[PDB]
RNA sequence: UUAGAGUGUUCAAAGCAGGCCCGAGCCGCCUGGAUACCGCAGCUAGGAAUAAUGGAAUAGGACCGCGGUUCUAUUUUGUUGGUUUUCGGAACUGAGGCCAUGAUUAAGAGGGACGGCCGGGGGCAUUCGUAUUGCGCCGCUAGAGGUGAAAUUCUUGGACCGGCGCAAGACGGACCAGAGCGAAAGCAUUUGCCAAGAAUGUUUUCAUUAAUCAAGAACGAAAGUCGGAGGUUCGAAGACGAUCAGAUACCGUCGUAGUUCCGACCAUAAACGAUGCCGACCGGCGAUGCGGCGGCGUUAUUCCCAUGACCCGCCGGGCAGCUUCCGGGAAACCAAAGUCUUUGGGUUCCGGGGGGAGUAUGGUUGCAAAGCUGAAACUUAAAGGAAUUGACGGAAGGGCACCACC
RNA sequence: CUUUAAAUCCUUUAACGAGGAUCCAUUGGAGGGCAAGUCUGGUGCCAGCAGCCGCGGUAAUUCCAGCUCCAAUAGCGUAUAUUAAAGUUGCUGCAGUUAAAAAGCUCGUAGUUGGAUCUUGGGAGCGGGCGGGCGGUCCGCCGCGAGGCGAGCCACCGCCCGU
């Protein structure tokens, strides 16, 4: 999501293991981050590298470091 | 459709060893069949193959002997963290004196006594004995 | 036949604990309706008056009237028929007596000849029923 | 016990299975010649057509596209399988 | 089996094992990448340019004699269509069929084959999307669409 | 704490304790109280088979090349203090370069195009065939219908029968089959028209686009409901006549709803193959439908030729059949209900003894009928499947007996 | 006496302290499952027993008792919760034609699974090491210091077999 300004929101996918089957279950857990204004061009979809902080507010606690998609999108 | 292709190779010779057949074709190949089979022709329970080669996929054909009992195939592909695998052989095989599991590994496919020398685990293919 | 994947671990769990639901020996043992309409409030024997002496046929290969006990107890109130088991020892029973019930030894069910009674009696005014018998003990008169 | 060779078998046995059966696939049409009725334009055409072709040289339909295989109007020169 | 009408049907084509210039008639990727081009002018997809090339020119496949397939060729030149060949004749059976559906309301099997053909197409945008050949904002409608074809 | 090592708590459960050497002469010595296990998550580092995932396709990697702008200083006479250069780097920018210049194959996966067909596939119009009922006209007569037997019924107001026509509504007999198509319910008069579809045939195209499926959506026989038109036959309900002890049933004469048609609801059937989908493999055989192929003779033509119709075979996909100890199963049976303790191709739904029950209530759809979702209290020792022997049949096939008949 | 703030019990030495009821062993059974009586008196579909199948209406192997035997032995039955048995909750591991059981059929989003393919190949290469026939050797017998063998302590070498 691109929405409320100086904050975007990651899904984040990963897999639970079961004990008793042995056997995978996925999960995932979504959480907001503040951003570096000074970004346009961060389209959606596309994977960011996240590191931790000091309490931003009540669910902004992990900040945007450095963004990592822009060759499997579109021209030059 | 076709799925697990390691699987319809192995029902395909194990039907064809059942009814005695001396020769047996499998449709698809792969390196994952052909390095299987190796490891059955490196401990003689099959004859001498051939794999047949196209542009589209080859089509191996296998020399049967009357030695293996049966060949099966275990998916989905699991793990082996070595503390495990002594269960494996105990629940999935006729005895410890004979019979093999081949698991896949760091270090080429091979089977379990294999592992065990050369120390490692990984994901699982199936079993003959 | 079967889910059997490698990322299906969810499947195969909220299937059983779905149809878990169809083990009566377990939708009795986890439902709170089961233990609810319990004269007992689950426990293993409950003390309770006895507010009259009745007695019961036997079903139909085999005929007799088994001796019984209407006793009421005092933790729910409710009131339940108990079964005598000793011969001839409905002479010790006698009204307001506080007899101590237990279960009858088929964990809730019926038990031979005797229709619809789940309950025997252990004791009879704080004096074991099987020490009456025997003679051991003795009910002051 | 019907134990008989997959790898080396007839060259007859061999039209005896489907297009894909075969050791090999190979597809059963020909390319063929044709010498063009009145004039000496040499052209090719495919065995199994599933259209027609008009010649310059005759002004005539040449091939007649019915079913899986073709079928000439006049007879011609027909080499084949020079692939 | 097929995927909306039952039966495992069994009629394709089959390629030579060799994978040679033919040796009979030559006519180099020059003359054919040039002349492939006066029958997509023409006006033809290019799956049908195929049949025309083979079945009097005579080719064993494009992608033998030439560099690349016939859509490679005319991607580059300018003349890939607007839509994909298979999507575009899939509307055409969704919009002829629609045609008649509105006429002939009481035509149960129309009505039928009509869901499966949306079925086919959504599915194909769903697939080209992610390709990027098709641009993300597309969307088959069923009344704007039979004014993209013929 | 579990495991386990060392140790004689008299043994053990335990405990982390203890053993020497001598009166004691040393102004004491030797030691113990360890190890493994402790997922999943996080950190670290070797392995890179299998499984995700990535990279230059309308230009991108390479060559310390020669050019601009714009700036950030180190330190040389100015030790410090202000000014100009170059270098190094950083940002955008000018020509050609070395790329073997970059696009794996095209699946007995799939979509799509193409060609000749095929099919009681679907819709709309068109057309025919007898039959039934009604009626007009003419003929001859006294009975006609109907059942096991009759009667209600039909005629002295000429019925039933025979002939020429007229009107209506339904229905497609015989051809019609273990034959065809459709997803299933289902589909059979000639002709036309509209649009679709499997199968084959392909040295065409795209290059993974595909399998299965909660929530959801289209179709869903019969019956039933709502409105309009028609109502031949049959006909729930109804009134009668029979048989019966009763017969508000079977049987017979009438007869409403209904049956058929156009427009909407309903979403249920032993809607059955009581047998999920897709994919692979394991026996033979004679035929059947469609397509294409190879064939020697015949028949339609005066000519192989285009093509039918016969006749011999092959290949794919179908509906199905006969046989076999491949192999399963409780067995009847099964080329799937096989490849199942020698169990694991992928995926959906669903059952846990019988009854209470598919009931009560709650939610929800429905104009109504009802449909979907859906318990417990209590009760019970058996409910239930296949075969085997008998008994029995107002069940058929043979045969005998005056305790049977003629 | 010892133990211990103080006593208590075990431990150590005293004076007494066993002839069958002294110093007396039970709790549940004897139809089957399930070890052990087609023994005697009573009761007569009564009393009652019995988890279940079942016994009781004149000869009760089951009730009430006597005698004899059986199970566990300072413990043994009863009640209920619970685990194994349970391949009757089944991921290893169940079933669905008829025994309960597959939606009427198709489409289909979440969800699950997804064809093939990027040295699936060698060198008297170089060397280290397990066992192994080997050619050699320090080495061990044998020999006359002219000589004969390679495996058996020690292994070494160029080489092959053993994935």
């Amino acid at each position: 999501k691109m929405k409320m300004q100086r904050t975007i929101v990651i899904r984040r996918d990963y897999l639970h293991y079961i004990r008793k089957y042995n056997r995978f279950e996925k999960r995932h857990k979504n959480m907001s981050v503040h951003l570096s204004p000074c970004f346009r061009d961060v389209q959606i979809g596309d994977i960011v590298t996240v590191g931790e902080c000091r309490p931003l507010s009540k669910t902004v606690r992990f900040n945007v470091l450095k963004v990592t998609k822009a060759a499997g999108t579109k021209k030059q | 459709v076709r799925m697990n292709v390691l699987a319809d190779a192995l029902k395909s010779i194990n039907n064809a060893e059942k009814r005695g057949k001396r020769q047996v074709l499998i449709r698809p190949c792969s390196k994952v069949i052909v390095r299987f089979l190796t490891v059955m022709m490196k401990h003689g329970y099959i004859g001498e193959f051939e794999i047949i080669d196209d542009h589209r996929a080859g089509k191996i054909v296998v020399n049967l002997t009357g030695r293996l009992n049966k060949c099966g195939v275990i998916s989905p592909r699991f793990d082996v963290q070595l503390k495990d695998l002594e269960k494996w052989q105990n629940n999935l095989l006729p005895s410890r004196q004979f019979g093999f599991i081949v698991l896949t590994t760091s270090a080429g496919i091979m089977d379990h006594e294999e592992a065990r020398r050369k120390h490692t685990g990984g994901k699982i293919l199936g079993f003959f004995f | 036949g079967k889910c059997r994947g490698l990322r299906t671990a969810r499947k195969l769990r909220s299937h059983r604990r779905d149809q878990k639901w169809h083990d009566k020996q377990y939708k009795k043992a986890h439902l709170g309706t089961a233990l609810k309409a319990n004269p007992f409030g689950g426990a293993s024997h409950a003390k309770g008056i006895v507010l009259e002496k009745v007695g019961v046929e036997a079903k139909q290969p085999n005929s007799a009237i088994r001796k019984c006990v209407r006793v009421q107890l005092i933790k729910n109130g409710k009131k339940i028929t108990a079964f005598v088991p000793n011969d001839g020892c409905l002479n010790f029973i006698e009204e307001n007596d506080e007899v101590l019930v237990a279960g009858f030894g088929r964990k809730g069910h019926a038990v031979g000849d005797i229709p619809g009674v789940r309950f025997k009696v252990v004791k009879v005014a704080n004096v074991s029923l099987l020490a009456l018998y025997k003679g051991k003990k003795e009910r002051p008169r | 016990p019907l134990a008989k060779d997959l790898l080396h078998p007839s060259p007859e046995e061999e039209k005896r299975k489907h297009k894909k059966k075969r050791l090999v696939q190979s597809p059963n049409s020909y390319f063929m010649d044709v010498k063009c009725p009145g004039c000496y334009k040499i052209t090719t055409v495919f065995s199994h057509a599933q259209t027609v072709v008009l010649c310059v040289g005759c002004s005539t339909v040449l091939c007649q596209p019915t079913g899986g295989k073709a079928r000439l109007t006049e007879g011609c020169s027909f080499r084949r399988k020079q692939h | 089996g097929r995927m909306h009408a039952p039966g495992k049907g069994l009629s394709q084509s089959a390629l030579p094992y060799r994978r040679s210039v033919p040796t009979w008639l030559k006519l180099t990727s020059d003359d054919v990448k040039e002349q492939i081009y006066k029958l997509a002018k023409k006006g033809l997809t290019p799956s049908q340019i195929g049949v025309i090339l083979r079945d009097s020119h005579g080719v064993a496949q494009v992608r033998f004699v030439t560099g690349n397939k016939i859509l490679r060729i005319l991607k580059s030149k300018g003349l890939a269509p607007d839509l994909p060949e298979d999507l575009y004749h899939l509307i055409k059976k969704a919009v002829a069929v629609r045609k008649h559906l509105e006429r002939n309301r009481k035509d149960k099997d129309a009505k039928f084959r009509l869901i499966l053909i949306e079925s086919r197409i959504h599915r194909l945008a769903r697939y080209y999307k992610t390709k990027r050949v098709l641009p993300p904002n597309w969307k088959y409608e069923s009344s704007t669409a039979s004014a993209l074809v013929a």
